[PDB]
């Protein structure tokens, strides 16, 4: 499920003891995999073939001792003795018996605090709660005061704006009377200067 | 109104005066301001009020001017910029006499309206 | 860890050309005096010597078997140190999330130095506040000014050194009976005979004890061209 | 929006009738330009600067815990002036959740 | 080393040679000259004067000076 | 070493140092302009050397925009604090960071050398063809500087974008401000390069894009498609700084952090689609004009949300804290000043109002209030906030109420009268003018000399 | 009181402009010969050899700090066992008078106070809505005027005369129909 199923690292075997894939340029040697499968047998077929680990029989008594001392480990050891342990079975055994590292808080040295100070812990917590109570209430109080004040700014900005509305209103009245009554408006007055 | 209706666990001062106290102060000198309104050497702690005796949560308010001059100081004991005055003395007065507050505010607004309208028109 | 890159070939095993050529002294060196490469090959030679002797395994105790393979029997002191080491490494490229810290159980902030920058985000949900950064110096029980979350600095320090897997192994593991070279030779003859070498490490190791070039094919194995 | 930590009335009940709010000064002190001694060389003036860091200061409460110099952003957490290499040990942003696992506890 | 902890340690520890500051100010001064010197040069090139006399491109009274 | 250093914090200092140096040349040019405009007549530039004035205004604009404010707000403060705000050891691309500052310096040397050696002519900082393509070699040199500057800007933008991959903490508003400016650069710069290459082709390769049957209005579209995003690439870092200063100095958590962030994103998208409000008087189609006018007015919405969120940050802050620090004053002054500049921007946004106010000193005052006042003050405020971290000294700025007051008063004396002459009307990019506009021009000139004098008192 | 007088003694007024004698009177450019100061100049600044000419980052004076066991020297905490518990005493910074000079007395009182937060979620949400939609309303109030004035400029009018205006460098040419 990673890298397309290609293992990042894998074992390759060569039949010729003096073979070097970098020095030689021959075209007859066929590499094998970790289980010994020749490269010309595709993965889809070889992965179906069942491969099991065979330990020398002299190890059976040791594998038996392991099972008895740890009964949860016995089924895996039995498979290994009987030549029924595949790579997947080995992986299941490996991860089943892995445990996490443990941290003990009782071993941590503590920052220095006198016995007088240690007896005041409840008092300091009490002060902290009252500070949080006063903080939360003040938030409501302040929000009401300042957002209400912003209305004064709206009203002040509406008064000052209305002053320019009135000036504009009077301006339009004046403009309507310019071409109609204003003596400043003159017709048949400007004469062409002519080219210099 | 924080002490009056919202929070009952802060000390509540008495209003010495609804007007600021004018005092000459000198740079490099530390002044102590009465936060309870019961000192007889206003605006300063007299050594006999609540602030001086550290009674009922009242403590003197330390203050120091940057430059020499005449500075306004809070008499209402609730100004936001206490010990200095910023107008909270008038605001607190309006809370206590809302009818008077309206009269002054109307008069101030009336003058402001006339002048701004007279000049712009 | 997610922050680590891909396993190297060396992460699995080392090339036999990195085996120290003075095997006789290697197997007699105390653990505290063995370097990384020397310690790798001491454990591999001794561990594989016991594992490749099937008839003796059932009578060997787990304490002795673990010693031969170089595995450290765990105890509360070493577990604590190793655990805090792995927690430090994990936090290098991972988020720092856990239970709310109190006086009884402060937030544990591992560090190598005497200080580490830490941020408090408050509690869960509405009790979460904006990041408040502070410098967590050793020897003080810190309290957030906002949520009153208690913090504490834990230092990975031991005897003028910080905590490492190598330090933990050296401080707590005790060297057992000196490795006997007769066992190496005995196992060597067991799995290596008549041009068949089924213990390559023990064929090279025995060759070095013999003086380098003594065993068949070993002169040819050691002759390189570049 | 954030409005402080929630408080239950039970947590506001004092253990004595004289308990009031602790009056500890959170003004760190009087400061100015860091003043180096002439006698100190470059190395010893560096030590002097490192000993004048406000962000290494704190206020100790009545129970022995200390409230440190805190900031909204990590810009105020490096030595002033900023050294060449600042965050060698990655600063840890602590998140809180209610999840727990059994391995952490012992009965 | 303690000397290498702070970037620009000599300046931050107030031991730097003042010449560094002088060069910085000189560099800024030279940058400023790139706006004034070509102004004078161009004025002379096209007029023969380094700088004009206020309103000398317009008609002036007889007593103007 | 000095030039080899890759330290991101050292490079940040270099950016500020170079901005001040190049800034001296910028301010000098501004003094030349205002001196000339003091009355009608020739004052310091001969009538036969009017080409120099055209070059002065062109270089003033280009240098202040691309070599001073952009290197200062997008290169200086960002390179110093961004990796710290991101709780990362250093910047993602160390070697690229070094070359960027070197590139800026090399392009500056090319520009100033072109003043000294080439004939001095000008075509505005907007390099409109066909005027730009019928000029002398000084225009070619300026084009090389801009292209070289573009390289530094884009690589620096790439550098900041990579912080998303490594950031170990929370993306604060300021970090969001830089990231979005970086995005705006990545999308706008490639278009600028193309149109600049076409200017070169017509100047140097006998191309015919900007001669009859080729539309000169084409340049204005592609130029301003970068032009207006540029004005927000120059202001957004300033907004990020303002947010940090107000929250820190008032000890108040940012209110509406997500709305601040989403306001910055919104301004960027909108700023990428409103460029033709610079082309109202060319004669575009009615529907195009209405689209651009409509979308231009929309930008006020997100910009307005940020302003009000800043105001509530300063409201309610403790009175005991001293409020006369220069950084706090500058941050507050930014809100007061930016509103003036933005509102006038909305006025000019109405195209019919714009017909009267295009190419007049009203436009000048508009973008000066935002850049020459707002952006400068924001950069000063940001540097001032980081005085302890940066560690500079030998100046009297941190607590100097005289400097702030004098600067605010005199800067307004310069540009407030330029709004008035906009309706009189006095065109831009001119040196001679009618005698009935002297009063206001004289007042602004008195303001310019005074501001320069106040810059000497800091030392 | 005047706090400057407390540490006046420490501040001895200087003799040399910029704190250095003429190079002739003392050569501060040379490296110091004092043992253990080979990386410093005589005046205490770092020598160019140490920082530039033979900088260790360039491969000069190669000296790996880490030892064989992958360890570096680390200074331990001040540990104090007590009351059946191992304690660590933190390092407290020196008095600010030593580092800054002013005597740490008569400090103004700044009490602990939790962050000043805005409350009343419902009220705050309404304000934020207004912070966004009050500008939106104003824009909408300008939109209709903008459309109308744009339509007005682009109105098909029954023009009866044409004046052609050409702009050249630097004059304006005007072409007008001549009366018949
Ligand atoms: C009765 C008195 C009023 C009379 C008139 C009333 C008119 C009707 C108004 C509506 C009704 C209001 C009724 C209020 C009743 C009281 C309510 C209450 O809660 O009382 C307690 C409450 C406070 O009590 P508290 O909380 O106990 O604290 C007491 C303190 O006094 C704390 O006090 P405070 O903090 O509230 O102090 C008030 C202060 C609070 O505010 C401030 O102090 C802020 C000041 C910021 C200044 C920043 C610098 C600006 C510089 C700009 C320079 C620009 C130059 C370049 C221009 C270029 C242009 C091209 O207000 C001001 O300073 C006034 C600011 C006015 C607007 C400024 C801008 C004007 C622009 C004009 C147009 C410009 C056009 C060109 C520019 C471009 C345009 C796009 O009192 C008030 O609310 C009082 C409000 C008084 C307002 C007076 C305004 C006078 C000037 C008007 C002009
Ligand atoms: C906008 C303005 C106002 C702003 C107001 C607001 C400001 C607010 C605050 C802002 C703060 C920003 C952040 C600051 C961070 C500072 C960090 C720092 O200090 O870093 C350490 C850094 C270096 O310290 P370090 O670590 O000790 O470095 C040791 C060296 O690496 C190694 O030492 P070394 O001694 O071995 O050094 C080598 C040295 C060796 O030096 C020597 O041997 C020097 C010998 C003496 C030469 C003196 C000049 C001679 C000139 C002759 C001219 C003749 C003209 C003749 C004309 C004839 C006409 C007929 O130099 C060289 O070899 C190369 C020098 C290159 C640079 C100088 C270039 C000058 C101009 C050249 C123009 C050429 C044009 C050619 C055109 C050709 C056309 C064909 O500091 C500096 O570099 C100095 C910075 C000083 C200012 C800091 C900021 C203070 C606050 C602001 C004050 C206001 C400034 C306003 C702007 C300037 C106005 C003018
Ligand atoms: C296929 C055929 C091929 C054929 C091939 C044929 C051959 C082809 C060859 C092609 C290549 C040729 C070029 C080779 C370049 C080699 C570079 C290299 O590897 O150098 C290593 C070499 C390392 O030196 P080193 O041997 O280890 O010894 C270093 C020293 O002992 C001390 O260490 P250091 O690193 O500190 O020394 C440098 C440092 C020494 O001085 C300092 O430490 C300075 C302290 C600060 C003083 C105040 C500075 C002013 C304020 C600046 C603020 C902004 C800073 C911006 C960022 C930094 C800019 C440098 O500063 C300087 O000397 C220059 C400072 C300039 C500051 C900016 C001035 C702006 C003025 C604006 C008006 O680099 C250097 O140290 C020097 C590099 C100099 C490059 C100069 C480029 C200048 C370009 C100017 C414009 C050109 C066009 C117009 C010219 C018009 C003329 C009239
Ligand atoms: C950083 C610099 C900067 C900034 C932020 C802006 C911001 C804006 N600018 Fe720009 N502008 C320039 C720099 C800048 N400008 C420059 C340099 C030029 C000239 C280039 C040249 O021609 O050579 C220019 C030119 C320019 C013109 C050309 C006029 C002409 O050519 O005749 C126009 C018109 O559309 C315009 C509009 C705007 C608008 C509508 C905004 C908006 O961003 C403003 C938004 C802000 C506000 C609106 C105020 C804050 C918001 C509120 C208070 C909410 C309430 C307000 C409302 C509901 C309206 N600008
Ligand atoms: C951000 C860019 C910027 C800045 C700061 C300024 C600053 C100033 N400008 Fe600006 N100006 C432009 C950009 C800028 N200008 C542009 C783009 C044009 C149009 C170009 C064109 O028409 O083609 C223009 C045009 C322009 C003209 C029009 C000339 C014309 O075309 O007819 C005039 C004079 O009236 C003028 C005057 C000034 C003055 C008097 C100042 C200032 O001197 C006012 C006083 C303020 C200061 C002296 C402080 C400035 C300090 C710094 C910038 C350094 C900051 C560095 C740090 C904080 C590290 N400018
Ligand atoms: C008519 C009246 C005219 C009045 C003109 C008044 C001008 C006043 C100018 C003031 C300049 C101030 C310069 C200054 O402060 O420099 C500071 C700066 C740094 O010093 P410190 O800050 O002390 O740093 C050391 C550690 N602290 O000092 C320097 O670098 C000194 C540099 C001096 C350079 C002087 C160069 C002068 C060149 C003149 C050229 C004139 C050309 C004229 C051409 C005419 C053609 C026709
Ligand atoms: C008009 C022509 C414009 C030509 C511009 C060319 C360069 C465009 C940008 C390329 C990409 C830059 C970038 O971010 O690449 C990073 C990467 C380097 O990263 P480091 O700094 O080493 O960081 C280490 C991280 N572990 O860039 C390179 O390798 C750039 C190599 C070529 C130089 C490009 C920049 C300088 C301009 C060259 C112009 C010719
Ligand atoms: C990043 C965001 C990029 C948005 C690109 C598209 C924005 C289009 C806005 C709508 C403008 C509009 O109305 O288009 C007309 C307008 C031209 O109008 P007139 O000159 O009047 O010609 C019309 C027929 N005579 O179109 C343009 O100029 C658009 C130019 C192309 C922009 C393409 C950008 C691609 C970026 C990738
Ligand atoms: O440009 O706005
Ligand atoms: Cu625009
Ligand atoms: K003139
Ligand atoms: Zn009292
Ligand atoms: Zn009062
Ligand atoms: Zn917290």
């Amino acid at each position: 499920a990673y890298n397309g199923g290609y293992p990042f690292h894998y074992v390759v075997q060569y039949d010729d003891p003096n073979y070097d894939c970098e020095a030689d340029f021959e075209f007859e040697e066929i590499p094998r995999d970790e289980f010994g499968v020749p490269a010309h047998i595709p993965p889809e077929l070889s992965t179906q073939i069942r491969h099991t680990y065979y330990v020398p029989p002299q190890y059976y008594p040791f594998l038996k001792k392991l099972g008895e001392d740890t009964p949860e480990l016995k089924p895996y050891t039995d498979k290994l003795i009987m030549g029924d342990m595949t790579y997947d079975d080995y992986e299941e055994m490996f991860y089943k018996f892995a445990k996490p590292l443990k941290i003990y808080r009782s071993r941590l040295p503590l920052p220095y605090r006198t016995d007088e100070e240690i007896s005041q812990e409840k008092y300091v917590n009490w002060c902290g709660r009252w500070y949080s109570y006063r903080q939360r209430l003040q938030g409501d109080y302040y929000s009401r005061h300042y957002f209400r004040d912003w209305l004064i700014g709206v009203m002040l900005g509406m008064y000052l704006g209305n002053l320019c509305v009135q000036q504009h209103r009077q301006y339009r009245v004046d403009m309507k009377l310019f071409y109609l009554e204003a003596p400043e408006h003159k017709i048949n007055w400007v004469k062409p200067r002519g080219d210099l | 109104t924080w002490t009056e209706i919202w929070w009952e666990h802060d000390p509540t001062p008495k209003v010495a005066q609804y007007r600021p106290y004018v005092c000459t102060v000198e740079s490099g000198k530390v002044y102590w301001w009465c936060a309870c309104g019961e000192s007889k050497t206003q605006p300063w702690v007299d050594g006999h009020c609540k602030c001086s005796k550290r009674e009922g949560g009242f403590r003197p308010r330390r203050w120091e001017p940057e430059h020499d001059g005449v500075r306004l100081f809070c008499g209402c004991k609730s100004c936001f910029s206490s010990p200095t005055w910023n107008g909270g003395c008038f605001t607190k007065w309006m809370q206590s006499n809302p009818a008077g507050g309206m009269l002054y505010c109307f008069a101030a607004a009336f003058g402001f309206g006339t002048l701004t309208v007279y000049r712009k028109f | 860890y997610r922050h680590w890159h891909r396993m190297s070939e060396d992460d699995w095993a080392l090339p036999l050309d990195s085996m120290p050529e003075d095997v006789k002294t290697l197997m007699a060196t105390p653990q505290t005096e063995r370097g990384f490469v020397e310690d790798y090959w001491y454990n591999r030679i001794r561990g594989e010597a016991t594992l490749l002797d099937p008839e003796a395994l059932p009578s060997k105790s787990y304490i002795a078997l673990a010693r031969d393979m170089g595995l450290q029997i765990v105890d509360e002191p070493s577990s604590h140190m190793m655990g805090l080491i792995e927690l430090y490494e994990y936090l290098r490229g991972a988020s720092f999330v856990g239970p709310f810290g109190t006086i009884e159980n402060p937030v544990l902030v591992p560090a190598v130095g005497q200080e580490r920058v830490v941020a408090c985000t408050g509690g869960v949900g509405d009790e979460e506040h904006f990041t408040l950064w502070f410098r967590c110096r050793e020897g003080f029980m810190y309290r957030c000014g906002e949520c009153d979350q208690i913090f504490m600095l834990v230092r990975l320090y031991y005897e003028d050194r910080y905590w490492t897997q190598t330090l933990v192994r050296d401080t707590f593991m005790s060297d057992g009976d000196m490795f006997d070279l007769k066992t190496l030779e005995r196992v060597h003859k067991m799995w290596n005979k008549d041009e068949m070498v089924r213990w390559e490490v023990g064929y090279w190791a025995q060759d070095y004890v013999l003086g380098k070039g003594v065993l068949p094919g070993m002169v040819e194995e050691h002759t390189r061209v570049n | 929006i954030y409005e402080g930590q929630t408080v239950q009335e039970s947590e506001l009940i004092p253990q004595e009738d004289d308990w009031v709010i602790e009056e500890t000064n959170f003004c760190l002190g009087r400061n100015c330009y860091v003043r180096f001694r002439e006698e100190d060389d470059l190395a010893r003036r560096a030590l002097h600067q490192m000993d004048s860091q406000l962000n290494k200061m704190h206020t100790r409460l009545r129970d022995g815990t200390v409230i440190p110099y805190m900031s909204f952003h990590p810009d105020e957490m490096v030595d002033r002036p900023a050294p060449i290499h600042t965050f060698s040990e990655k600063p840890l942003l602590k998140w809180t959740w209610d999840e727990t696992y059994e391995e952490a506890y012992d009965d | 080393n303690l000397e290498d902890h702070f970037d620009l340690a000599e300046y931050m520890m107030k031991m730097h040679n003042p010449m560094s500051e002088y060069l910085y100010w000189i560099a800024g001064f030279v940058s400023g000259l790139h706006g004034i010197l070509p102004l004078l040069h161009s004025n002379y090139y096209f007029s023969g004067m380094f700088l004009p006399r206020d309103n000398d491109n317009t008609q002036l009274c007889d007593d103007s000076w | 070493f000095y030039i080899l250093v890759n330290n991101n914090k050292r490079i940040g200092i270099y950016y500020i140092k170079l901005s001040i140096i190049i800034g001296i040349l910028g301010i000098v040019l501004s003094y030349i302009i205002r001196v000339e405009l003091y009355n009608s007549g020739n004052r310091i530039i001969k009538y036969d050397n009017v080409n120099y004035y055209n070059m002065v205004i062109t270089l003033h604009g280009l240098l202040m925009i691309f070599y001073i404010i952009m290197p200062g707000l997008y290169g200086g403060i960002p390179l110093y604090i961004l990796p710290i705000l991101s709780v990362i050891t250093d910047i993602v691309l160390p070697r690229i960071n070094n070359i960027s500052i070197i590139i800026v310096l090399i392009s500056y040397i090319v520009v100033i050398n072109s003043i000294v050696i080439e004939y001095n002519i000008g075509t505005g900082w907007t390099l409109y063809p066909p005027l730009s393509i019928i000029g002398t070699v000084i225009v070619n040199m300026i084009l090389y500087g801009l292209i070289i500057i573009g390289i530094s800007s884009i690589i620096s933008a790439i550098n900041f974008m990579n912080i998303l991959i490594v950031i170990d903490g929370i993306i604060y508003v300021y970090i969001w401000s830089i990231i979005i400016t970086s995005v705006l650069l990545i999308i706008s710069l490639p278009i600028l390069n193309g149109i600049l290459l076409m200017i070169l082709s017509d100047i140097y390769f006998n191309s015919i894009y900007f001669i009859l049957n080729g539309d000169v209005v084409l340049y204005q579209h592609l130029f301003w498609y970068f032009g207006h995003p540029e004005v927000y690439i120059l202001i957004l870092p300033a907004f990020g700084i303002i947010s940090i200063i107000l929250s820190v100095l008032n000890n108040k958590i940012i209110f509406g952090m997500k709305s601040m962030i989403l306001a910055i994103i919104m301004i960027s998208i909108l700023g990428s689609i409103v460029w033709a409000h610079h082309i109202y008087t060319v004669g575009l189609e009615l529907d195009t004009k209405i689209y651009f006018n409509n979308l231009t007015l929309i930008i006020s919405i997100p910009t307005g949300n940020k302003i009000y969120n800043w105001i509530i940050l300063y409201i309610g802050s403790y009175n005991i804290l001293y409020n006369g620090y220069q950084s706090l004053i500058f941050s507050i002054m930014f809100i007061i000043i930016f509103i003036i500049g933005g509102i006038t921007g909305i006025i000019i946004s109405i195209d019919i109002i714009d017909i009267g106010l295009h190419d007049t000193y009203y436009i000048v005052s508009h973008f000066h209030y935002i850049l020459s006042i707002g952006a400068v003050i924001s950069l000063l405020a940001g540097i001032l906030l980081l005085k302890d971290i940066i560690g500079y000294y030998n100046v009297i700025i941190k607590i100097n109420k005289y400097f702030g007051l004098l600067l605010f008063i005199n800067i307004n004396i310069i540009f407030t009268p330029q709004f008035i002459i906009g309706f009189n009307v006095m065109p831009r990019r001119i040196l001679e003018y009618s005698d009935n506009i002297i009063v206001w021009n004289l007042i602004s000139s008195i303001g310019s000399i005074s501001t320069i004098l106040i810059l000497l008192s800091i030392f | 009181k005047s706090y400057y007088d407390d540490f006046k003694d420490r501040l001895k007024p200087g003799k040399y402009t910029q704190g250095r004698c003429p190079q002739s009177e003392g050569d501060y450019r040379q490296e110091s010969k004092t043992i253990g100061r080979e990386h410093l100049n005589d005046d205490g600044t770092r020598s160019k050899r140490y920082t530039v000419k033979e900088a260790d980052a360039l491969g000069y004076h190669y000296h790996p700090p880490i030892d064989k066991k992958g360890q570096v020297y680390v200074k331990g905490p001040n540990t104090v066992i007590e009351r059946g518990q191992t304690w660590i005493k933190g390092y407290e910074l020196p008095s600010m008078e030593y580092t800054y000079g002013p005597k740490q007395e008569d400090i103004p009182f700044y009490p602990r106070v939790k962050l000043n937060v805005w409350g009343n979620y419902n009220l705050v949400m309404k304000v934020e809505f207004l912070f966004f939609y009050l500008p939106t309303i104003i824009v909408f109030g300008i939109c209709i005027p903008v459309y109308t004035i744009n339509f007005a400029q682009e109105e098909v009018i029954y023009t009866t005369m044409t004046v052609k205006v050409t702009g050249r460098q630097w004059y304006w040419v005007y072409e007008v129909e001549s009366p018949t």
